């Protein structure tokens, strides 16, 4: 399980490049991928989604007739076509894995990401910028504007943390499912349109932001980012 | 009177139509043919049998323009499905490991979409040329009189099929009496021969004269009376095989004449 | 010469020793009992995709998961809700017999004519399906596999013999002997200490895990064994065979307690399996069609008759909210 | 010969106790028994 | 329905599109079970289970050898049976008849027709020649027993191992004869262990077992 970005670099207005991303270690034909870009100080966007099949294809409400994403399965490798590139497009984008199934963690695995430098919606709400605080606890919490319980049991709300220097890692899916790998330390619970997060005991790894995300409908959407100081 | 063989044409269709869903156990892609022929029988008999006795009653008419048109569309249903099946026939005796491979599904819905798409192709003009002209559908009273058509959409329906099964059924006589010469293995191999004929023999027969009379009366003019007088009851001849049809294709196996009696 | 008038006394005393404790029937205690009526269930799933005749089938402890096998060499697990699939497993070997599904989720054994069986890994970081270890030293057929846990599992095969393993090691902890023809069917107890095993010798035995000794050995068929069955109170038997006829036994009381026949079934049974309460005994007949019978009056409650060939399988969920069959006709029905 | 043996030391109980005791288990969980349309997950 | 149902739906069509994808070539091979009791050359007549393969006029074989009461019952939808007996013992024919009884009266192969080689006929020919032994001494009624005339052997022989071969096929044949009702055939052969012309055999018979089903499938027998 090893995902490598290429590509970037400094370019002019009006011009285009062409981002790659080599998968190795997994079985790269049975897998879903995103590409997901983070700005400096606007947090993390959703850009493009391709089926594992190359089935279906959708775009962000900002990127439409601009970027283009591909597949090619016998090379085990990505691509995204951008053209007109705008000054709002500076920014580091992620490669992300996704499986759909019963019982499946689609947002288990994150890239190292590329640096790119030029010259109805559910919204997702945070309100804390800085949570001064080891072995206290800690309580995190997120709001949404529509409710993300669906008919089939099943609320789609997911957690993140990103440490500094590091990529995304993915704590809870579905609100009540520790990923593994995760110590037991942490845990999450809620209702309708409250969330919380619940970290029993503070160690020096515990140190970064927290995101909130929802998977209900197209696009998808990332909260502010709640940052916790020690 | 005659009202009687209609009668037994539409049980006949309905027996052999029912003993396919009900009965089940029926691979598709050589039973599913058979209940599209006799919905093509069932047709007939309903469309075309009865309007018949009233002109036999009335000596006159009342209709016609469509009433051929659906006549001469089911006959040719009809007689196509009986072509395909020599061929199948054929097709299933000859080589007969690749026929098993090829059978599915895509076989019987294509069979059926091409004899249904030929079938309708000789009766759409019938109306188009009748509404816009009167003779060609009276005369001095219900009858073709075009040669354009006789003379052309006859061979179509008729002529062509007819080769195609007497070549067939003579490529199937000489495989079957080559393959017993390599015991039940050898007899089972003479029984089907002897319903091959049988079958060719009906269909010959019950077919032949009135295209040979219908071919004569337009290129031999020769005495019309006697060529119309022989026409009225010829035709009737091709009616009584509807319901000749779906009885000797079904009752040789023996799961056919336990459903037919259990149900009857 | 003087061996074989010791066993004769001791049979004898044992039936001897049986036959006393016959104070009252099931027949006689249930006549103040209610009858469970007529009992109508319907298809509500069909499940599409084995192109053979279907011979395994296991439930999850979900209730929603469920795992076939057939001659295709092919496993594949269903989502029983939706008909979705969710995995399909290729086998080295196209003649599988028997297949199981791990309690906790993880794991999935299979096996047959190759006497091997073989466990699946259902959760990998790569996200295939690998297999984790092949269980040699049986010299005939595998005929039935149970998991104990994650590390131990019970097998049953056509040499007479059955096995305790450790999966960590692939080495054999304990052979059951004792059986004189091929052993068909395995059932585990709720408390996985005990296990019972039938055969083609007309005979069930009651063997303890933990010593390899058998404790009780049961008679009364006159042909050969298919399949066996655990009531959920953990005391009693159910059996099928060959001879069209259903039997129950008890632990304690050592001895048979009701016999489930008819005259116009005269075809084998292939599967015997239980209801949550224990009211309603469900079998699978070559009638192409399956019956429910009353456990305690051997009556007919009600039959399934949605299959076109011989019934193989038969399972019930751990909630009771659904049955699942398998036929030789390729096709799987979810009956509730 | 010593299976014999060890199988007749079985301490044995009324055949009567035991169908009472699985009439008892039957009717105990009668409630919990789905088999004998807003709760139907099918 | 939710996005993520979505996309299990694509895959579940997915995996039945690879599941009927395979299906194809599982239909172009033959399958056949070899039965047959020691000594018999069970080895030699094409050349847990035992497996081989052969192709001949593009169409390929696949025959399974096991190794007989339970496992039979997976092997009833095979194209064909092929039995071998040793001709030249005739101290275990008795045995091999009560085999053949018992194969082809089982219930769970009464659709599946049977081909059945005779093997080792030069021995057999070399011990009727030498005269040590003599078939009466095991079978009384083979003294009344005459060559039919519709005989045809093979020019050079002898007649007196054609009324041997033809006493042993007869006893096999009578078995065959007695039950069946048409719905299945044997096919005898005499073989040899060096006889090569095995592998067209089957390839007859399969073809002639397929345009019997053939033939019965359009109603016409
Ligand atoms: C309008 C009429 C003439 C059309 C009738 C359709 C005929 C041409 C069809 C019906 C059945 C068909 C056959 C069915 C099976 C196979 C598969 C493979 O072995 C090659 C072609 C072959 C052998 C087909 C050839 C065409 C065939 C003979
Ligand atoms: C005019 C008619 C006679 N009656 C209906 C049947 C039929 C079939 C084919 C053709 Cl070419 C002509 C005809």
């Amino acid at each position: 399980v090893q995902l490598v970005e290429s590509g970037g670099g400094l370019v002019q207005p009006g011009g285009s490049r062409k981002l790659s991303c080599s998968a190795s270690g997994f079985a790269f034909s049975s897998f879903g991928m995103h590409w997901v870009r983070q700005a400096p100080e606007k947090g993390l966007e959703w850009v493009a989604y391709i089926s594992s099949g190359s089935g279906t294809i959708y775009y962000a409400d900002t990127v439409k007739g601009r970027f283009t994403i591909s597949r090619d399965d016998p090379k085990n490798t990505l691509f995204l076509q951008m053209t007109s590139l705008r000054s709002e497009d500076t920014a580091m984008y992620y490669c992300v894995r996704s499986i759909y199934y019963y019982g499946s963690s689609p947002f288990d695995f994150w890239g190292q990401g590329t640096t790119l430098t030029v010259s109805s919606d559910i919204v997702m709400t945070q309100a804390t910028s800085s949570v001064p605080v080891p072995g206290e606890s800690v309580s995190i919490s997120c709001r949404s504007s529509k409710s993300l319980l669906h008919s089939n049991g099943n609320t789609y709300l997911y957690w993140f943390l990103q440490r500094p220097g590091q990529s995304p890692q993915l704590l809870i899916y579905r609100m009540s499912n520790l990923a593994s790998g995760v110590p037991d330390r942490f845990s999450g619970s809620g209702s309708g349109t409250a969330f919380t997060l619940t970290i029993s005991r503070l160690e020096a790894e515990d140190v970064g932001v927290y995101y909130c995300m929802q998977h209900l409908e197209y696009p998808l959407t990332f909260g502010a980012g709640t940052k916790l100081e020690l | 009177s005659i009202v009687i063989i209609i009668i037994m044409t539409i049980g006949g269709n309905i027996l052999v139509i029912m003993a396919v869903s009900m009965e089940k156990k029926l691979h598709n892609a050589t039973n599913y043919f058979l209940m599209s022929l006799a919905i093509a029988d069932m047709l007939v008999g309903l469309l075309v049998m009865p309007l018949s006795l009233l002109a036999i009653l009335y000596d006159y008419v009342w209709l016609c323009p469509v009433w051929i048109s659906l006549d001469v569309l089911f006959s040719t249903a009809s007689i196509m499905h009986l072509c395909a099946i020599s061929l199948d026939r054929y097709v299933a005796v000859r080589s007969p490991v690749e026929h098993s491979r090829f059978n599915s599904r895509t076989k019987a819905i294509m069979k059926i979409a091409i004899v249904w798409a030929i079938s309708i192709g000789v009766s759409v003009p019938i109306p188009v040329i009748g509404l816009r002209d009167e003779e060609k559908v009276f005369v001095n009273t219900c009858v073709l009189n075009d040669p354009n058509f006789v003379l052309i959409g006859s061979f179509v329906a008729f002529f062509i099929p007819l080769t195609i099964m007497v070549i067939t059924y003579c490529l199937t006589i000489y495989v079957l009496r080559r393959q017993a010469l390599m015991m039940q293995a050898i007899n089972n191999e003479r029984k089907a021969s002897k319903v091959l004929g049988i079958v060719f023999f009906v269909f010959l027969i019950m077919w032949c004269p009135f295209f040979i009379t219908n071919i004569l009366s337009v290129l031999c003019e020769c005495n019309q009376k006697l060529m119309e007088k022989l026409l009225n009851v010829f035709v009737w001849i091709g009616y009584v095989c509807s319901g000749i049809n779906p009885l000797v294709y079904t009752l040789f196996n023996k799961i056919y004449r336990r459903a037919f009696s259990n149900y009857l | 010469d003087q061996l074989r008038q010791e066993a004769e006394q001791l049979k004898n005393q044992i039936r001897d020793a049986r036959k006393a404790c016959a104070d009252a029937t099931l027949s006689q205690i249930t006549n103040n009992i209610d009858p469970v009526g007529r009992i109508q269930m319907r298809t509500r799933r069909t499940l599409r995709g084995h192109l053979a005749k279907i011979y395994a089938m296991h439930w999850g402890t979900d209730s929603r998961l469920l795992v076939s096998a057939s001659q295709d060499g092919k496993l594949i697990i269903w989502d029983s809700y939706t008909t979705n699939k969710v995995h399909a497993i290729p086998l080295r070997s196209s003649w599988v017999m028997t297949c199981a599904y791990a309690p906790s989720g993880n794991y999935v054994a299979c096996g047959g004519l190759d006497n091997i069986c073989s466990i699946y890994n259902l959760k990998t970081r790569e996200g295939n399906v690998r297999v984790s270890r092949e269980l040699a030293g049986h010299t005939g057929y595998l005929s039935c596999c149970r998991f104990l846990d994650d590390n131990q599992i019970v097998t049953s095969s056509g040499d007479t013999t059955c096995a305790l393993w450790d999966i960590e090691t692939g080495q054999q902890t304990t052979t059951f002997t004792g059986h004189t023809g091929d052993v068909m069917s395995l059932s585990l107890a709720p408390d996985t200490r005990l296990f019972v095993s039938g055969a083609c010798d007309a005979s069930a035995k009651l063997w303890d895990v933990r010593e390899g000794m058998c404790r009780q050995t049961f008679t009364g068929h006159e042909s050969d064994i298919n399949a066996i069955c655990f009531f959920p109170n953990g005391n009693a038997f159910a059996t099928g065979s060959d001879d069209a006829t259903c039997r129950l036994f008890d632990l304690r009381a050592d001895q048979e307690l009701m016999t489930y026949s008819h005259d116009n079934i005269i075809c084998g049974i292939t599967s015997v399996s239980f209801s949550k309460s224990g009211r309603l005994l469900l079998a699978g007949y070559d009638d192409f069609n399956c019956n429910v019978w009353d456990a305690l009056k051997a009556d007919r409650a009600g039959v399934l008759a949605g299959h076109d060939n011989r019934v193989s399988c038969l399972g019930v969920t751990d909630d009771g909210m659904a049955v699942a069959t398998g036929s030789w006709d390729s096709f799987l029905k979810i009956w509730n | 010969v010593e299976q014999l043996k060890m199988e007749a030391n079985i301490d044995r109980i009324k055949v009567s106790k035991a169908a009472a005791d699985l009439m008892a288990y039957c009717e105990a969980h009668a409630k919990e028994d789905p088999l004998l349309a807003s709760e139907n997950p099918f | 329905v939710s996005a993520e149902d979505k996309a299990a739906a694509e895959r579940s069509k997915m995996i039945d599109k690879n599941l009927r994808e395979d299906g194809e070539k599982a239909r172009r091979t033959l399958r056949l079970l070899l039965l047959g009791a020691d000594n018999s050359g069970k080895s030699t007549i094409v050349k847990g289970i035992f497996e081989t393969k052969f192709q001949v006029d593009k169409v390929n074989f696949h025959m399974f050898d096991v190794g007989r009461r339970k496992w039979i019952q997976c092997f009833n939808d095979v194209t064909a049976i092929i039995f071998v007996v040793d001709s030249s013992d005739y101290n275990r024919l008795q045995e091999a008849l009560n085999d053949f009884k018992s194969i082809w009266n089982n219930r769970w192969l009464r659709t599946i027709s049977v081909i059945l080689f005779l093997n080792k006929q030069d021995l057999l020919a070399e011990k009727v020649l030498a005269g040590k032994s003599k078939i009466e001494d095991y079978f009384p009624e083979f003294a009344r027993y005459t060559t039919p005339e519709d005989a045809t052997p093979e020019p050079g022989e002898d007649p007196r191992v054609t009324r041997a071969k033809y006493f042993i096929r007869k006893e096999f044949v009578d078995i065959s004869t007695a039950s069946g009702d048409g719905r299945h055939i044997c096919y005898p052969h005499f073989t040899c262990a060096v006889d090569t012309e095995n592998a067209r055999r089957i390839f007859n018979d399969c073809k002639d077992i397929i345009l019997q089903m053939n033939l019965r499938e359009y109603n016409l027998v």
